[PDB]
């Protein structure tokens, strides 16, 4: 299996700094096979990145995605107290898909 | 896309079998891929299995590529998930996710159901 | 991939374009191009790599029945394999009288002219005719008056054909290709010549005129059937498209990659360098018009000559006009012959897969090459003849286009489309590429690119027009029942496999149609 593994598993954080979470593949992973799905306390996993830069629906602006190859991140320009939850790096190159370790925002 | 649900989540024991279901509505159900997800207690999200538009292609994971059966019956817009050989390490919340584009990701998620194995 | 350029663009669509009045042409060609044109040419390198196998097996994994679209498209290549590589030969023949001090076509003052000669300059300082003209149809061509009269056989070209095949045999053979730093080259090569070449057109004094008869269209030209069969089927010749050697590309080798990027990609450009070297051509007549003080729609030869009677008079009139000449026609050969290796390539490895027991079994494969390439070198001989043009025209409007192509291009369609059903396939392209070809993709074979096709097809025969060498040479009755053969030659595979399937098939009949129409046989 791809084994993805997140480097930053818990992320103590306040309001208005920036943060950054990096995912790292063992194996080649394309650009348009990587996506970041957020997951609220208690609450299913929603889609929140996708191609590696692509935002969905419903995640504003204040998010953006980079990376390319084997090593993927996230950055938030200013984390808001909305902005506390599970991000999950997930590969799609490979069909025995593998979730990332998951980083959860405490704050 | 609106509404995805699962349902017949419960309490079995090991060696046992069970069968989940999730009702999709909203949109053209034999249209879109369905993927089910497992997430365990600890939180780890693990990917179960995926079955195409049509069921021609399937695919499991391989901790259940011998051991759980994905179905579909697209007029009834329903999505099946059996569990034959359920072992101690097979209990977690299941959901069933659309998988249509694989380059966008699982667009939508249900509100999955808890399965134990006690 | 260098295959997506061609003779299909710098000779065959500015003829065609200029046989049929130039701006009408364009209407109907950019229909096809994304009502048939692309769809088609995703469809075939989705079945390639879906297979993974030749042009005729894949269809044994689609649709068992219509297993004769394979055999209908080998023919195909079979076909223009013959006659494509003809252009070669006059390629070849120029490029060796360019090795001169002065260029034969500059001027008329040789012992094969005719008295009615007269300068362009001069011409309107009568029935006078431009040199350049008349060294093509009288010392490269030596036209016959008629396909009748096919006249003396042209030793000098006749060497010509045999060298150029001599150079495919030895190219096949020792699997010679554009692998290393000379890709470059020769894939740069073509692009740097056109862009001269356009340059040196729009400069001329009356480039003007040629480019707005180029893009006005004359509406009542519409009317007629032969625009749009003709300006369909040239999307479909120029996309190599129909003749089974796209589903061998694909089955090569592809992964790793976006196929529906990198079809409209390939598609795309391979349509806008035809579009863009049109302005070439047109911007030359144009100012040969203003020259010779005569319409645009007559300056030059409404055939395929129209590439050797334009490009030949932009290279007289730049600086040492020897030196472009010679790049011009070492560049016509090699955007050519990189062509003719590939679809002989794809000939042969098609033709051992059919009977590997005996062909493909060892070193035979050498000696069925050459039998090829032979056997090609003697059908070539018809169109090297003084009669040779009426054969070539003949052969290019129906051996490897027009009806046939889109006979091929409706059943493919059609058959995935309908019988095999479009939700499999859209099924299988998103195991394959991980996503679903669109609403675009999915009518345009089910609806769009059938109705197209079946609309040209009764458009013609409703308005039947016979085929014409230039404007004014009728063909013979019997030259037209010829040139129907060629094309029903690759028409009749698909019934005759049909038939011959649902005969070789036990049970009652619609058990063998069932058993035929389902997949894996
Ligand atoms: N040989 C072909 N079928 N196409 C080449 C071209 O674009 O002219
Ligand atoms: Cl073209």
């Amino acid at each position: 299996e791809n084994v993805l593994t997140q480097s930053p598993a818990i992320m103590s954080t306040s309001p208005g700094e920036k943060v950054t979470m990096t995912c790292r593949a063992s194996s080649s992973v394309g650009s348009s096979y990587l996506h970041w799905y957020q997951q609220k306390s208690g609450a299913s996993p929603k889609l929140w990145i996708y191609s590696t830069s692509n935002l969905a629906s419903g995640v504003p602006a204040r998010f953006s995605g980079s990376g390319s190859g084997t090593s993927y991140s996230l950055t938030i320009s200013s984390v808001e107290a909305e902005d506390a939850a599970t991000y999950y790096c997930q590969q799609f190159s490979g069909y025995p898909l593998t979730f990332g370790s998951g980083t959860k925002l405490e704050m | 896309e609106v509404q995805l649900v699962e349902s017949g989540g419960g309490l079995v024991k090991p060696g046992g079998s069970l069968k989940l279901s999730c009702a999709a509505s909203g949109f053209t159900f034999s249209s879109y891929a369905m993927s089910w997800v497992r997430q365990s207690p600890e939180k780890r999200l693990e990917w179960v299995a995926e079955i195409s538009s049509g069921g021609r292609y399937i695919y499991y994971s391989d901790t259940v590529t011998g051991r759980f059966t994905i179905s579909r019956d697209n007029a009834r817009n329903i999505l099946h998930l059996e569990m034959s050989s359920l072992r101690s390490e097979d209990t977690a919340m299941y959901y069933c996710a659309r998988g249509e584009v694989r380059q966008r990701g699982f667009d939508y998620w249900g509100q999955g159901t808890t399965l134990t194995v006690s | 991939a260098g295959g997506f350029v061609g003779l299909g663009n710098v000779w065959r669509f500015p003829y065609l374009c200029y046989k049929n009045g130039g701006g009408a042409f364009l209407i109907p060609y950019f229909i096809f191009l994304f009502g048939s044109g692309l769809p088609v040419f995703f469809l075939e390198i989705i079945i390639g790599q879906y297979t993974s196998e030749g042009g005729i097996t894949c269809w044994e994994k689609i649709c068992p029945l219509f297993s004769g679209i394979g055999y209908a498209s080998v023919v195909i290549v079979s076909l223009l394999n013959v006659y494509y590589i003809v252009i070669l030969a006059w390629a070849t023949y120029y490029l060796f009288q360019s090795f001169q001090k002065e260029l034969p076509w500059a001027h008329c003052n040789h012992s094969w002219n005719t008295p009615h000669c007269m300068e362009d300059t001069m011409r309107k300082n009568t029935n006078f005719t431009s040199p350049v003209i008349e060294f093509w149809e009288r010392n490269v061509l030596s036209l016959s008056p008629g396909i009748d009269h096919p006249g003396s056989l042209k030793w000098d070209l006749a060497l010509c054909l045999l060298l150029v095949w001599l150079v495919c045999f030895f190219c096949i053979w020792k699997g010679v290709r554009s692998t290393g730093k000379v890709v470059y080259f020769t894939a740069t090569f073509p692009f740097a010549m056109l862009l001269v070449l356009l340059v040196r057109g729009l400069t001329l004094p009356g480039a003007g005129a040629g480019i707005k008869f180029y893009l006005y269209p004359d509406i009542t030209r519409l009317e007629d059937p032969q625009v749009w069969i003709d300006a369909g089927t040239q999307i479909f010749f120029s996309y190599a498209i129909c003749l089974g050697a796209m589903t061998s590309l694909g089955s090569y080798n592809k992964y790793h990659n976006n196929v529906y990027r990198d079809c409209m990609l390939l598609g795309c450009l391979n349509s806008g360098t035809s579009f863009v070297s049109g302005f070439a051509i047109f911007s030359i007549l144009g100012f040969m018009a203003q020259e010779q003080g005569v319409d645009i729609a007559d300056v030059a030869e409404s055939g395929p000559g129209l590439a050797f009677i334009a490009y030949p008079k932009a290279v007289t009139m730049m600086p040492l006009p020897t030196f472009w000449s010679i790049l011009f026609f070492i560049m016509l050969l090699l955007l050519g012959l990189d062509s003719q290796f590939v679809e002989v390539e794809g000939q042969i490895t098609s033709l051992v897969d059919l009977y590997p027991s005996f062909l493909r079994k060892g070193y035979r494969r050498e000696i069925f090459i050459a039998f090829v390439c032979s056997i090609s070198y003697l059908l070539g001989l018809t169109m090297v003849t003084e009669g040779g043009m009426y054969v070539f025209q003949l052969f290019d409007y129906y051996a490897a286009s027009g009806v046939c192509l889109l006979w091929v291009a409706f059943f493919e369609c059609f058959v995935i489309a309908w019988i095999y059903g479009g939700n499999r396939f859209s099924e299988d392209i998103r195991d394959m590429i991980g996503f679903p070809p669109g609403p675009w993709m999915k009518y345009s074979w089910a609806v769009i690119t059938p109705v197209l096709c079946v609309g040209c097809f009764i458009f013609s025969l409703v308005k039947y027009v016979p085929l014409t060498y230039n404007k004014t040479y009728v063909y013979p009755n019997w030259a037209i029942g010829l040139g129907w053969s060629l094309a029903l030659s690759s028409m009749l595979c698909v019934p005759l496999v049909i038939v011959i399937r649902l005969c070789q098939t036990e049970g009652p009949f619609l058990v063998r149609v069932k058993y035929l129409l389902t997949p894996r046989e």
